[PDB]
Order: structure tokens, then sequence, then C-alpha cells
């Protein structure tokens, strides 16, 4: 399932802003 | 009728903002007035600490920025934007800046403290919000963006991490590191990968419409429990964003889907919030038909969820972080670059 793929992904924690 | 009262509200709100914008408050406290209790977060840049103001016994969230670290990351102009905008604004779902000041080493921004934590913690933990629960929060962002954009402000970092939940269960937007007062276009690559509009990814030169795209991401994340575009690495997220495909859970109502296709619209002439009717294309949408906008602004609507009050200075709703000492050098760093702070 999509939920299962997200929860096993490396981006379920707090996400940092990006920049140049 | 309705729209002329909104107009009147916003004209008065602009006069208020302009006075503070052209004449910013400055040096309104000192570090020694605050007792440092605990680090409760990290933002786009810097760290945020629970503190207690001695003279009142009020608790506050103080953001500390190392001026030398800010210069190296080329955030000088963005941090001046951030403090100048936040001291000037005033709206119920914007966190209030109470004091700002600086010393030889750091910049400080002391804000009202929300012990309930952010939407991120609560969303991840419960998995996903119901549609009514999601619309309650979305409505607050829609009005806040209505307020900010009327002042020529773009926000540029919407995500659950930046939305604090107050003791009434309403939102405060809590990080302005990328906020900017611009009429017309701007070009800086900034924001968070999952939330970036395609025009940002493609180095294209953009406006306020990227905030409405980010709203679509937020609503989707709140109602699905995951973001519309996700992968293990940012570049894989950017490909999905630019592709122009999006897939919705089978549980999304047909109205939600139709709101979201109009917010996550790659075509800027077709993206809701951007068109001739601006924000009213969103506010008058069917997904929002149940929403009473004045009752939301006034905080009369019953919140879906109210964080557990364990005290004025309780920190159990935030994670634990590494405690760095505040070191104030005996020499002034970066005086000229930050003189207006
Ligand atoms: O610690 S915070 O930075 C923070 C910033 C500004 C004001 C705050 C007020 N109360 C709590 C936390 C606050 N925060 C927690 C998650 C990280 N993103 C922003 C919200």
């Amino acid at each position: 399932t999509t939920y299962a793929d997200f929860i096993a992904s490396g981006r379920t924690g707090r996400r940092n802003a990006i920049h140049d | 009728s309705e729209q002329e009262s909104v107009k009147e509200f916003l004209a008065k709100a602009k006069e208020d903002f302009l006075k503070k914008w052209e004449n910013p408050a400055q040096n309104t406290a000192h570090l020694d007035q605050f007792e440092r209790i605990k680090t409760i977060g990290t933002g786009s840049f810097g760290r945020v600490m629970l503190v207690k103001h001695m003279e009142t016994g009020n608790h506050y969230a103080m953001k500390i920025l190392d001026k030398q670290k800010v210069v190296k990351l080329k955030q000088i102009e963005h941090t001046l934007n951030e403090k100048r905008i936040l001291q000037a604004v005033n709206f119920p779902f914007l966190v209030k800046l109470e004091f700002s000041f600086k010393d030889n080493s750091n910049l400080y921004m002391v804000m009202e403290y929300m012990p309930g934590g952010d939407m991120f913690s609560h969303l991840r933990r419960i998995g996903r919000f119901s549609e009514p629960h999601a619309r309650f929060y979305a409505a607050q962002i829609v009005l806040t963006f209505e307020y900010l954009h009327s002042l020529d402000l773009i926000y540029r970092d919407l995500k659950p991490e930046n939305l604090l939940i107050d003791q009434q269960g309403y939102i405060k937007v809590a990080d302005f590191g990328f906020a900017k007062r611009v009429k017309g276009r701007t070009w800086t690559l900034c924001g968070t990968p999952e939330y970036l509009a395609p025009e940002i990814i493609l180095s294209k030169g953009y406006n306020k419409a990227v905030d409405w795209w980010a709203l679509g991401v937020l609503i989707y994340e709140m109602a699905a429990g995951y973001p519309p575009f996700f992968a293990d690495q940012p570049i894989q997220i950017y490909e999905k964003i630019v592709s122009g495909k999006v897939r919705f859970p089978s549980h999304f109502s047909s109205d939600l889907k139709d709101l979201l296709r109009n917010l996550l619209q790659v075509d800027l002439t077709k993206r809701f919030g951007n068109l001739k009717n601006g924000v009213n294309d969103i506010k008058n949408h069917k997904w929002f038909a149940t929403t009473d906008w004045i009752a939301i602004y006034q905080r009369k609507v019953e919140a879906p969820f109210i964080p557990k009050f364990k005290g004025p200075g309780d920190t159990s709703n935030f994670d634990d972080y590494e405690e760095e000492e505040i070191r104030v050098s005996i020499n002034e760093k970066c005086g000229k670059e930050f003189s207006e702070f």
C-alpha cells in the first residue's frame, strides 16, 4: 500500500528546508 | 456584500502593517531577562528554546541564530526579512513575536509559546485527519494566506512542521525564515522539497501562487496521511512534481479531489488562488461549502482536537534535542550586516 511505502521511506520525520 | 467587508478588513490591516513595516521595533529585551529551560525545536535555520521571562513569569519560545552561521549560509537578507515581517504582522493564526534583540554573537526572536506541539507530531501519530478535521485547519491557512498576500508577503514554507496547535486547537504559523515582501516575481530556490511548486523546481521565476500549490500539498497530506509526492530522495520528489501526475486515495471525496487538482495545477493560468477571482475560487469551492469563514477567524468553530494541558511550561509535546550552550563572544560579529535587526 502507499501508506506502507511512505512509512518504510526515509522521509517520515521532520523535513528540512532546502536552499542554494 | 461579503467581499466588501473582507476588502475593508484588509485595507485597515494594511495600514496597521505599513506603520510597523516602515518603522520596525528593535532591541526590546535582553537575554539575561530569560531563563533557558529546554530546546524544543530546530527551524529552517537555528534552534528554538523554551524560556521563562523573569519579570512576568510568562513562558516563551526563543529562536537563536548564530550570526556567523547565517552569513555562511547566505541567509542574511532572509533573516532581516523574517524579523521585519514578523514584528509588523498581526493575525490570529500567526505566531506573535513578543521581543527581538541581538548580542555580539547571536540574534534572538522571542515568540509566544504553544505547549501543544505542532501538526506534524499529531498528524504522524494518528496517521491521518478526517476530511472535516483537515478542512478546519485548511480554512485557517486559506485566511492567513489571504491576509499575508494582501500585504504583498509570500510565505514559502508551508508544511505541518511549521503549524503549531494552540490551547484552543487552532493553528499558529511559526517560521518566517523565507517570508518576503515582493510585488511581482522573485527567484530564490527555497522551501521544503515535498511542498515546492514546479515553477520553483524549474528555476522559473515565481509569485504568491507557490503558496497555493503548497496548500494543496498540505491538505492532501492531512487527509491522506502522506504527501502527494514522496520518495527517499529530493531529486526523485522533483521528477514526480514536474511530471504533472498525481494520485488520490480511494477514500478522498470527489470534491476533495477536485479542490486538489485545481491547487496542484502545474499550469499557472489555471491554478486556484492565482486567477481573476483570487482566493474566492478556493473559499467558494464545494469542499468548503460547510465552512463559515467568519466563525473560523473569530474562533467560534469547535476544534476537532485540543492538546492536553500539562502546564504553562510543559515540554512533553516536543521531542528531545541536543543542548548547545549559548556562547556570547567578547567581540562583535557581523555588526554591519545585521545593524537593522
Ligand atoms: O520549536 S518551533 O520551531 C517554534 C517556533 C516558533 C514558535 C514556537 C512556539 N511554541 C512552540 C514551538 C515554536 N516549532 C516546533 C517544530 C519546528 N517548526 C516550527 C515550530
